[PDB]
């Protein structure tokens, strides 16, 4: 406090972090102390040393049940490491731990601004079988459709469908002067460089997620009509389907000279096309067959 | 060191290469300097031409490379990364910058040739996967590249 | 009678040390990152006191402890009294934390020297599975 710090200065207390840590045993005033050099990190821009002296934060908890509710407090500075360069997922889960703070609270703006802090990383964050039972642990809560942005939240997830970009703009570009809670956006839209790579991440969410269900539905399609179905040049989508092409999450040809292009169907030229479909399919009334027989057998013993 | 270098030469063995290379770190590692700074060169440059990249971020991540750490290791790194990333024009962008440490490269020509020769498939893999059926005039605007020697190369690639 | 003994002093608290000490407190040896030693070693009759002093301390840091003349392991046929020192020791493993006595070690100490006879071989057999 002194010299305010540097680099340098920040870097001696970092050594002497771990000394006490196998020395002896202290409940809460040295994990108050321990986080005390990360926030001064921050100031040294190196992350890389400030996510290690953070990685011997997690072994330190579970802290609850002494401090309540001020190390609860703590974790609105891990979110700002963890948000700051390569990850939006990992904020996900411990959003919802920022998100117990509040449950003590005793407190309303705090509080409405987490429930939208808490709903909106799930654009952020890339599609995943975490993401889907994810989101459904939040929905159906009582609290949470008090915002009417969350209704248009909810729409593009349920049963997909498509829905026009520009109007989504409608919805989600009023937020900025709209408020009461301004936090969020104040998160995506402050800095000039992080608003714009989330806008093309919410670009790439979008035209990812109406291609999940042209993956169902074709059979094929002609590439000009993707173009005018996704509100954008032929090119975009060139480079889109690369991108998808790379990552291996869904298999498709795409001719972009004969203008004919298709997500599947896959190949399976005998052996497990004809195996599965077939075979289930006839084993379907096969095992129906005994189901109704005893309907057919209660009723006529109903009535004699 | 120098078994390193005739076995780079002779190009026969690529595994026991980057071994001679590793024990001879390991003798001029906490006495001389300048010599462990330009022995890390040959190592990463033997795995790269193994093709196996990823290999590399690991070995500059230990705390052993962290105190040999310079401006060397980052030209290494990002050979290792344009390689991983399949892309020449990162490749060489960076190629400007780091010519002073390409310089000390004993032969230039047989490692560039070698992975120009190998990053050509590895930048054809990204845009034959996505379709079977392409013009090979509008492909050969993602490469940049006339299309004779592109066809040239294609039919190779099925023999 | 560990006050009774006199001295001798630095052997008393040392022997407290390396033997009580890594019972009640791991911590302390395993911050600094030693391993505790699993062994000591006394000899009379430059003096004496060895019985005494040691069986004091079997009968002062009480806990569990187990008395061992070497006179037991003779066996007679088969030298299973190893076998009884494997069994011995797993009971000290369930008995756990344990002090083991050793009473004239010479004899199930010795050099196998020079090679002869049978008795020898199979101590020193017996010495092996120690
Ligand atoms: N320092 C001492 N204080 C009290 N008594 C002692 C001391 N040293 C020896 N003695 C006495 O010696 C007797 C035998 O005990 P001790 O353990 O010394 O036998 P020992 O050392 O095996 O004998 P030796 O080594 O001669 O075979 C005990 O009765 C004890 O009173």
């Amino acid at each position: 406090k002194e010299q305010n710090g540097d680099v340098k200065e920040a870097a001696s207390i970092l050594q002497e972090l771990q000394v006490e840590t196998y020395g002896s045993m202290e409940k809460k005033e040295r994990v108050e102390f321990i986080l005390e050099q990360m926030r001064l990190c921050l100031a040294v821009k190196d992350y890389i040393r400030t996510q290690i002296i953070s990685k011997k934060i997690n072994t330190k908890f579970f802290q609850e049940e002494n401090t309540e509710k001020l190390k609860l407090k703590y974790y609105n500075l891990m979110i700002q490491l963890d948000q700051h360069e390569g990850s939006y997922l990992s904020i996900c889960k411990h959003y919802r731990a920022i998100y117990d703070t509040p449950c003590i609270q005793a407190e309303s703006e705090k509080w409405q601004q987490a429930l939208k802090s808490v709903v909106l990383y799930v654009i952020l964050a890339p599609f995943d079988n975490e993401q889907s039972d994810l989101v459904h642990r939040i929905s159906g809560d009582k609290k949470l459709e008090e915002i009417p942005k969350y209704k248009d939240l909810l729409k593009l997830f349920t049963t997909m469908e498509l829905m026009r970009w520009s109007t989504l703009v409608e919805d989600y570009g009023m937020e900025l002067r709209k408020g009461s809670l301004e936090s969020p956006a104040t998160d995506v839209f402050g800095s000039t460089e992080e608003g714009e790579k989330r806008w093309k991440d919410l670009k790439n969410r979008v035209v990812e997620h109406n291609i999940r269900i042209m993956a169902k539905y074709y059979t094929r399609i002609t590439m000009k009509r993707m173009a005018q179905l996704l509100d954008l040049s032929v090119d975009e989508s060139e480079a889109f389907l690369s991108n998808l092409v790379v990552n291996k999450t869904i298999f498709a040809k795409v001719d972009r000279l004969a203008g004919i292009i298709n997500f599947q169907r896959p190949k399976d030229p005998n052996n497990l096309l004809n195996d599965w479909s077939q075979k289930l399919n006839s084993l379907m009334s096969l095992v129906n067959k005994t189901t109704h027989l005893i309907a057919k057998e209660e009723m006529i013993h109903n009535l004699q | 060191m120098q078994s390193g270098i005739i076995h780079a030469a002779e190009e026969k063995d690529w595994k026991t290469a980057y071994s001679y290379f590793y024990e001879a770190f390991e003798g001029y590692d906490s006495i001389d300097s300048p010599k462990a700074i330009t022995s890390l060169k040959y190592m990463l440059l033997c795995k790269i031409m193994l093709n196996t990249p990823e290999d590399v971020q690991a070995l500059v991540s230990g705390k052993l490379a962290l105190r040999y750490a310079g401006r060397q290791t980052e030209a290494l790194k990002c050979v290792a990364q344009a390689s991983k990333n399949r892309s020449l024009a990162d490749f060489e962008k960076a190629l400007t910058d780091y010519r002073a440490e390409l310089r000390d490269d004993p032969i230039i020509s047989t490692h560039l040739a070698k992975l120009y020769d190998n990053l050509l498939e590895q930048n054809l893999i990204r845009v034959i996967e996505p379709f079977s059926r392409v013009q090979i005039e509008h492909i050969s605007s993602l490469i940049k590249l006339s299309k004779a020697d592109v066809e040239r190369k294609l039919s190779q690639m099925i023999l | 009678s560990y006050s009774e003994i006199g001295g001798l002093s630095e052997q008393i608290r040392e022997l407290r040390e390396v033997i009580e000490l890594p019972l009640t407190n791991p911590e302390l040896f395993q911050r600094v990152g030693i391993i505790p030693p699993k062994g000591c070693l006394l000899y009379g009759p430059p003096g004496t006191g060895k019985t005494l002093l040691a069986r004091a301390v079997a009968s002062q840091l009480d806990c569990n402890f187990l008395k061992v003349v070497s006179s037991s392991i003779v066996d007679k046929y088969i030298g299973e009294s190893a076998r009884l020192i494997r069994e011995m020791f797993n009971y000290a493993r369930d008995h756990q934390p344990c002090i083991i006595f050793m009473d004239e070690i010479d004899a199930i100490g010795g050099r196998r020297f020079s090679e002869g006879t049978s008795a020898d071989r199979e101590i020193q057999r017996t010495l092996m599975e120690l």
